[PDB]
């Protein structure tokens, strides 16, 4: 709601890991670890990507899985 | 020398 | 030898897009296009991920799969 500010990437905190994500909205969305803090937040993959890539990719190669 | 593998990203839907 | 050819980012190309991605060697690699190039060659992960993290990122993108 108008209030819930802020939220996400503007708390102004260091990203630390991504740890879960969902589709339910139509756009990919992270559910983000910050450092020091034990609310993880939502933010959209769009925004992750722009601001912390390094932790994205983190995210995405610990779930990287072979298939035979 | 150009072979890749078959992997992908596997995630799991929170809702 | 001395004057082995450039390889990956070494040849001093444009990246284009990730074909695939292998760990054969315990090291995980990319097989990387190049901008005008019909020649592509294995860069390693670390490497990608630091000097063109968007085209890292856009290829995991291309392969979410939901388990659940």
């Amino acid at each position: 709601g108008a209030a819930d500010k802020p939220r996400g990437f503007a708390r102004g905190l260091d990203p630390e890991r991504i740890i879960g994500a969902t589709d339910s909205s139509g756009e990919l969305m992270f559910l983000m670890k910050w450092k020091d803090s034990d609310e993880a937040d939502l933010v959209l993959a769009k925004e992750a990507n722009m601001k912390c890539p390094q932790i994205v990719i983190a995210f995405y190669e610990e779930r990287l899985t072979w298939h035979s | 020398p150009h072979r890749y593998r078959p992997g992908t990203v596997a995630l799991r839907e929170i809702r």
